[PDB]
């Protein structure tokens, strides 16, 4: 799937950071881009072995080291750190359904991003008011994996469901309003 | 082959002649002075000036000097390179008495009508203004910008249209008094000419001349205008120089490389020079041909072939200049030779020179000056397939 991946991408080539057409101005990439992979690859692996040799369980449950009890469940539950934005929408939703879709619904809804784009620039350089919205964004999705590691009790609660409905309204709602008024801001719409 | 026999006046000039049984004669003038000597300040003075130099002259006012030299069945002719500077006259022997004097007038005594001087300026502003179809005489002078850049060698022989629009006799006439030195001038004379006799001459005429950190930088420039319907590239690398004997060895190099109108340069400045190719190629195989050049570069540095040396010993051979060629091809040659050398070559020279090299020092020479080098490259066209500095620099090297 990643060699689909990049397949599918070429045909189009990569995206810049000022989301222009930027086919005035390419370079090559074995001699030019590939020493700035291989410097990522080195800082990379730089972080994963001090991560490993340094600190290998802070990422990592205590619990994961005792054998599997069926007789007893540890009384603090939670998934992984990554699937904690995710753990904590599934919480919010009192539904369990309601609840499974709204976690679903949390991965897909990145599909359903590109038919919410109503602005006339492709990025998000010349787009301030969208800036701000998309790093509120990335402020409620450090709180929805903060609050799944909370345990179920006041107010962790509240702001589980508050974070949920302020990401599914940022992402449904708030962003193609704002690219709007950016192309009402411009002279454009 | 008749000897080249140079003689020295008392202002410096030097009379080099060199007799042959053809019956007319190309007698010139050569001078120590091109865009290298000019300080950006007057960076057209001696292209300027070369087109004043036969408007008119206080003995031939007006079209006088074209009409005589006309009359007398004499084409005059003249150039400008970044060193030298050349006014020759293809004529009949028997004429030397007036081809010299005529030359006189034209290096000394010479009068810059301000009239003229003003629609000179048009001219070659206007000329300019079109030098741009030129498109190969583009590639070499940014081949020579980006080469040589904040050096006096970067800079044209024409010189920018705001130093051509802002110029006056002044100027010139300082440019006139600076550089043409008698010193640093030789009077050459090819073909059906006594020694002796143009000795006189330049002692009756033209005893009167008053008497008195270069760097290649491996650089790129990239002029892209996609209507063009073909693209010229030009990649250079530092050439050894005029004295520098290896010179030869390099010769031999472009004797065996010899896309499209891929030709081979070896342009030899004071100890420095650009060694390199210029082609023009469509612009999808410029990619293409940029590294079969390469590939070539490096197949004399590391696999030459005695066989393949020969084949370019040989058209060396045949393209030393000779009576045969004729009086001017001679003349030139007396006089970049006297202006650069210090003295005529001959020819038996160029052949025990040819025939020492080998091809180990071929490969030798070649991964001195090939091998590992920062290029110049300049391309004009549609040039977005050219690859760029890295691509190029390495391709100057193999990993085998
Ligand atoms: C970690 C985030 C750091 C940051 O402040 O953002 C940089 C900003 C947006 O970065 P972005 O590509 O949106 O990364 C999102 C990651 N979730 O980057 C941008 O705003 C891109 C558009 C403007 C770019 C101007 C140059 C920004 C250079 C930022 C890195 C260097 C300065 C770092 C802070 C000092
Ligand atoms: C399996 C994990 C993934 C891998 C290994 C992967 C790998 C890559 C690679 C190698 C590229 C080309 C290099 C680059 O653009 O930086 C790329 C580009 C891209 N990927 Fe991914 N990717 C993954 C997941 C995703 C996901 C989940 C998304 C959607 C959110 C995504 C969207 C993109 C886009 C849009 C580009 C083009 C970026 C641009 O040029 O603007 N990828 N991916």
């Amino acid at each position: 799937l990643a060699i689909v991946h990049l397949l599918f991408l070429h045909e189009t080539g990569s995206n810049n950071p000022t989301g222009l057409n930027s086919d005035a101005d390419k370079i090559p990439f074995h001699p030019y881009y590939t020493i700035k992979d291989i410097l990522g690859i080195l800082i990379m692996f730089l972080i994963l072995m001090t991560l490993v040799l340094f600190f290998p369980d802070m990422l990592g449950d205590p619990d994961n080291y005792m054998p599997a009890n069926p007789l007893n469940t540890p009384p603090h539950i939670k998934p992984e750190w990554y699937f904690l934005f995710a753990y904590a929408i599934l919480r919010s939703i009192p539904n369990k359904l309601g609840g499974v879709l709204a976690l679903i619904l949390s991965i897909l809804i990145l599909a359903l991003m590109p038919f919410l784009h109503t602005s006339k620039q492709r990025s998000l350089m010349f787009r301030p008011i969208t800036q701000i919205l998309y790093w509120i964004l990335v402020a409620n999705l450090l709180i929805l994996t903060w609050i799944g590691g909370q345990p179920v009790e006041h107010p962790f609660i509240i702001i589980g469901q508050l974070a949920s409905i302020s990401y599914f309204s940022i992402i449904l709602i708030l962003m193609p309003i704002s690219g709007i008024i950016e192309d009402k801001m411009l002279k454009l719409y | 082959v008749p000897e080249t026999q140079v003689s020295i006046l008392d202002n410096g000039l030097r009379v080099a002649s060199e007799q042959s049984s053809h019956a007319t004669c190309t007698v010139g003038v050569w001078i120590d002075a091109g865009s290298r000597y000019e300080t950006e300040k007057n960076n057209g003075a001696g292209y300027f000036l070369e087109h004043l130099a036969f408007k008119g002259t206080k003995n031939r006012p007006g079209n006088a000097l074209e009409k005589e030299v006309e009359s007398i069945g004499a084409h005059l002719n003249a150039y400008s390179t970044r060193e030298h500077t050349a006014y020759l006259i293809k004529a009949l022997s028997k004429d030397l008495p007036k081809v010299v004097e005529l030359l006189a007038d034209i290096v000394q005594n010479s009068s810059l009508e301000d009239s003229q001087i003003e629609k000179e300026r048009d001219v070659i502003l206007r000329e300019m203004q079109e030098n741009d179809a030129s498109m190969q005489n583009v590639v070499f002078d940014y081949l020579h910008a980006t080469a040589f850049q904040g050096t006096p060698l970067a800079q044209a022989v024409e010189g920018p249209s705001e130093n051509v629009r802002r110029l006056s006799r002044t100027d010139l006439t300082d440019y006139l008094n600076r550089h043409y030195k008698a010193p640093r001038m030789v009077l050459a004379a090819a073909g059906g000419v006594e020694h002796q006799q143009l000795l006189d001459l330049a002692q009756k005429h033209l005893s009167s001349v008053s008497r008195v950190p270069c760097r290649f930088t491996g650089s790129e420039i990239r002029h892209r205008d996609d209507a063009l319907p073909l693209a010229h590239v030009a990649i250079a690398v530092e050439g050894p120089g005029w004295a520098n004997p290896d010179n030869v060895t390099l010769q031999v190099a472009n004797a065996i490389i010899g896309c499209q109108s891929f030709q081979t340069f070896n342009i030899s400045y004071s100890d420095t020079g650009l060694l390199g190719a210029h082609f023009v190629c469509d612009a999808m195989s410029i990619d293409d041909m940029v590294f079969f050049l390469q590939g070539q570069w490096m197949r004399l540095c590391t696999s030459a072939t005695e066989s393949e040396v020969t084949r370019g010993k040989n058209i060396l051979r045949n393209a030393l200049v000779s009576h045969l060629d004729g009086t001017t091809p001679v003349c030139e040659d007396i006089g970049r030779s006297l202006l650069t050398y210090g003295r005529r070559i001959p020819l038996a020279e160029w052949e025990s020179r040819i025939q020492e090299v080998d091809a180990q020092m071929l490969r030798d020479i070649c991964s001195k000056y090939f091998y590992d080098q920062c290029p110049a490259v300049a391309g004009y066209g549609p040039i977005e397939q050219l690859p760029d500095y890295n691509r190029i620099r390495s391709g100057m090297f193999w990993l085998r």
